[PDB]
C-alpha cells in the first residue's frame, strides 16, 4: 500500500512564495512518475504538475512559470516550489503517482494533503 | 476462495494534464473470484459490457457479455456503500470448470474531457502446461486427460499466442496396464485425432501396443491402449492437434502432446 504525506502549506500573501514537500512510501519511487494535485472548495481536483522518473516536467497552464516540481529519489520525496502566488492558488494540495499509464497498486489512497491559503487578510 | 480486488473508489477524481490510464491487471488462477469497485457516478462498462478477445478472429469484440465466450462464468452487479461512498460492485465468480477468457473493463469519470480512465484487464488462462499421467486406483488405469483441467484442448476463447498452444502429458509406460487418453467430445476426435495416435504408435514396428476401445463418455472420448512388455529404452512423442480447430464465434483448441517413456531403468 502506497503511503503519502504532504507538508509545507500555510498562509501566504499574494505574490509570496511557498515550498511543499511530499514523502511517498510503499512503491519503488525512482521508477514512477509523480505529480502534485490540488482541490479548492466547489472545484474538482486538478493535476497541477507532473514529473517523470527521468525528471521531465509538465504544468497546468495557470501555473506555468510560477510553479516548479522536483524530486529527490534518495529520499522518495516530491517538491513543489510556488512563487508569485495568487488567491486562485488557494486549495488543499496533494501528491500522488502520475504518468500516462499507472498501475492501480502504485496510485495510493489520497493523503491528508496540505492547505495553502493566499490572501492579504 | 481468495478474492482479487480492483478498487478504483476515489482514485479517478482528478482532472489530469494529459491522457491518463490507471490500470489493474488480474491473472486469476486457483479458482479465485474477482471484485471490481468504483464510485457509482463513474461510467462503468464491465462484464455484461466488456471488451473480450476473440482468438478465432484475432480481434477484440467491444460492448459484449463475457458469458457469450465463457458460459460457465456468472457475475452480479450491485450498488453498495464502500469507503463512505455510493459505489458499484462487479462480482465475478470463477468456477473450476470455467473456460479461458481475456476481457477488459473501462471506468470513465465525467467532466474530465475523457482524459482519465480506469481499466481492469482479466486474463483467465491455464498456467500449467505439462503434467505426468495420473493413476486412477479405482479403475486401475493411467490417464492423460486432455478433456478438462490444465491439459484441456477443448476449443476456448483463451488468449494464447500462436506458439503457446501446446500441452504435454508424460506417461511412464507400465507393461500390461490399460492407458486412457481422454479427449473432448467432438467429431474431429475420432475423424482425425484417432488416425493420429494410430499412425504415431504404429510408426515404429518394435513398439507393442493394442488399441482396445474407442469409448464415448458423458463428456469425453477416450482412446484405450494397452502396452505390452518391452526391454529396451525408448521415448515416443505423439501430437493430437486441435490448435487450428475452429468453433464459432471465437474458440480455438490446443495441441495435445503425449510423451511415452519406455524404460526399465531407475
Ligand atoms: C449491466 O448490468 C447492470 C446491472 O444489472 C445494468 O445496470 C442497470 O441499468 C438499468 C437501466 O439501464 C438501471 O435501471 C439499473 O438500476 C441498473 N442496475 C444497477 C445495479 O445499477 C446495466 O444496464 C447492464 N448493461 C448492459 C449493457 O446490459
Ligand atoms: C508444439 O508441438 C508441436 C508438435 O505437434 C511441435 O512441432 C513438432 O516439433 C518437432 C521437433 O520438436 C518436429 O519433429 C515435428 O515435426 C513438429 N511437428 C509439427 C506438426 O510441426 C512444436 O515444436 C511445439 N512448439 C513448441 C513451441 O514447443
Ligand atoms: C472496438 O474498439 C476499438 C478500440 O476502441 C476500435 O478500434 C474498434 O473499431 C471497435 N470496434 C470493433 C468492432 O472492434
Ligand atoms: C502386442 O502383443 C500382443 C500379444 O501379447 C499382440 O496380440 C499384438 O498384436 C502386439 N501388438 C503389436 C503392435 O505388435
Amino acid at each position: 500500500q502506497v503511503q503519502l504525506q504532504e507538508s509545507g502549506g500555510g498562509l501566504v500573501q499574494p505574490g509570496g512564495s511557498l515550498r511543499l514537500s511530499c514523502a511517498a512510501s510503499g512503491s519503488i519511487f525512482s521508477t514512477n512518475a509523480m505529480g502534485w494535485y490540488r482541490q479548492a472548495p466547489g472545484k474538482q481536483r486538478e493535476q497541477v504538475a507532473t514529473i517523470t522518473s527521468g525528471s521531465s516536467t509538465n504544468y497546468a497552464d495557470s501555473v506555468k512559470g510560477r510553479f516548479t516540481i522536483s524530486r529527490d529519489n534518495a529520499k522518495n520525496t516530491v517538491y513543489l516550489q510556488m512563487n508569485s502566488l495568487k488567491p486562485e492558488d488557494t486549495a488543499v494540495y496533494y501528491c500522488n503517482a502520475a504518468g500516462a499509464t499507472i498501475d492501480l497498486a502504485d496510485f495510493g489512497s489520497w493523503g491528508q494533503g496540505t492547505q495553502v491559503t493566499v490572501s492579504s487578510h | 476462495k481468495n478474492i482479487c480486488v480492483c478498487d478504483f473508489t476515489d482514485k479517478l477524481n482528478f482532472l489530469p494534464l494529459e491522457k491518463t490510464k490507471i490500470l489493474c491487471e488480474l491473472k486469476p488462477q486457483y479458482g479465485e473470484d474477482i471484485k471490481i469497485i468504483a464510485n457509482k457516478e463513474y461510467e462503468i462498462n464491465c462484464m455484461n459490457n466488456s471488451k473480450v478477445f476473440c482468438p478465432l478472429k484475432d480481434t477484440f469484440i467491444n460492448n459484449t457479455n463475457i458469458k457469450l465466450y465463457s458460459p460457465k462464468l456468472h457475475f452480479e452487479i450491485k450498488d453498495i456503500t464502500h469507503k463512505g461512498k455510493n459505489a458499484a460492485l462487479y462480482y465475478l465468480k470463477i468456477d473450476e470448470e470455467a473456460s479461458d477468457i481475456f476481457f477488459s473493463c473501462s471506468i470513465k469519470p465525467k467532466q474530465v474531457s475523457g482524459l482519465l480512465e480506469g481499466e481492469v484487464r482479466v486474463n483467465l488462462k491455464k498456467h500449467i502446461n505439462e503434467e505426468y499421467s495420473i493413476f486412477n486406483e479405482e479403475e486401475d488405469v493411467h490417464v492423460c486427460d486432455f478433456s478438462k483441467g490444465n491439459l484441456d484442448i477443448t476449443p476456448s476463447a483463451g488468449f494464447y499466442l500462436k506458439n503457446s498452444r501446446n500441452v504435454s502429458c508424460i506417461y511412464r509406460v507400465i507393461p500390461n496396464k490399460l492407458f486412457l487418453i481422454k479427449l473432448p467430445k467432438l467429431d474431429i476426435v475420432t475423424e482425425k485425432l484417432l488416425p493420429s495416435i494410430v499412425n504415431c504408435l504404429s510408426e515404429f514396428s518394435f513398439i507393442n501396443f493394442t488399441l482396445k476401445h474407442v469409448q464415448e463418455g458423458d463428456n469425453y472420448i477416450s482412446f484405450n491402449v494397452i502396452f505390452g512388455e518391452f526391454k529396451k529404452h525408448f521415448n515416443l512423442a505423439c501430437s493430437l492437434d486441435l490448435s487450428d480447430f475452429q468453433q464459432e464465434p471465437c474458440n480455438l483448441g490446443k495441441t495435445a502432446n503425449i510423451t511415452f517413456i519406455f524404460s526399465k531403468l531407475e
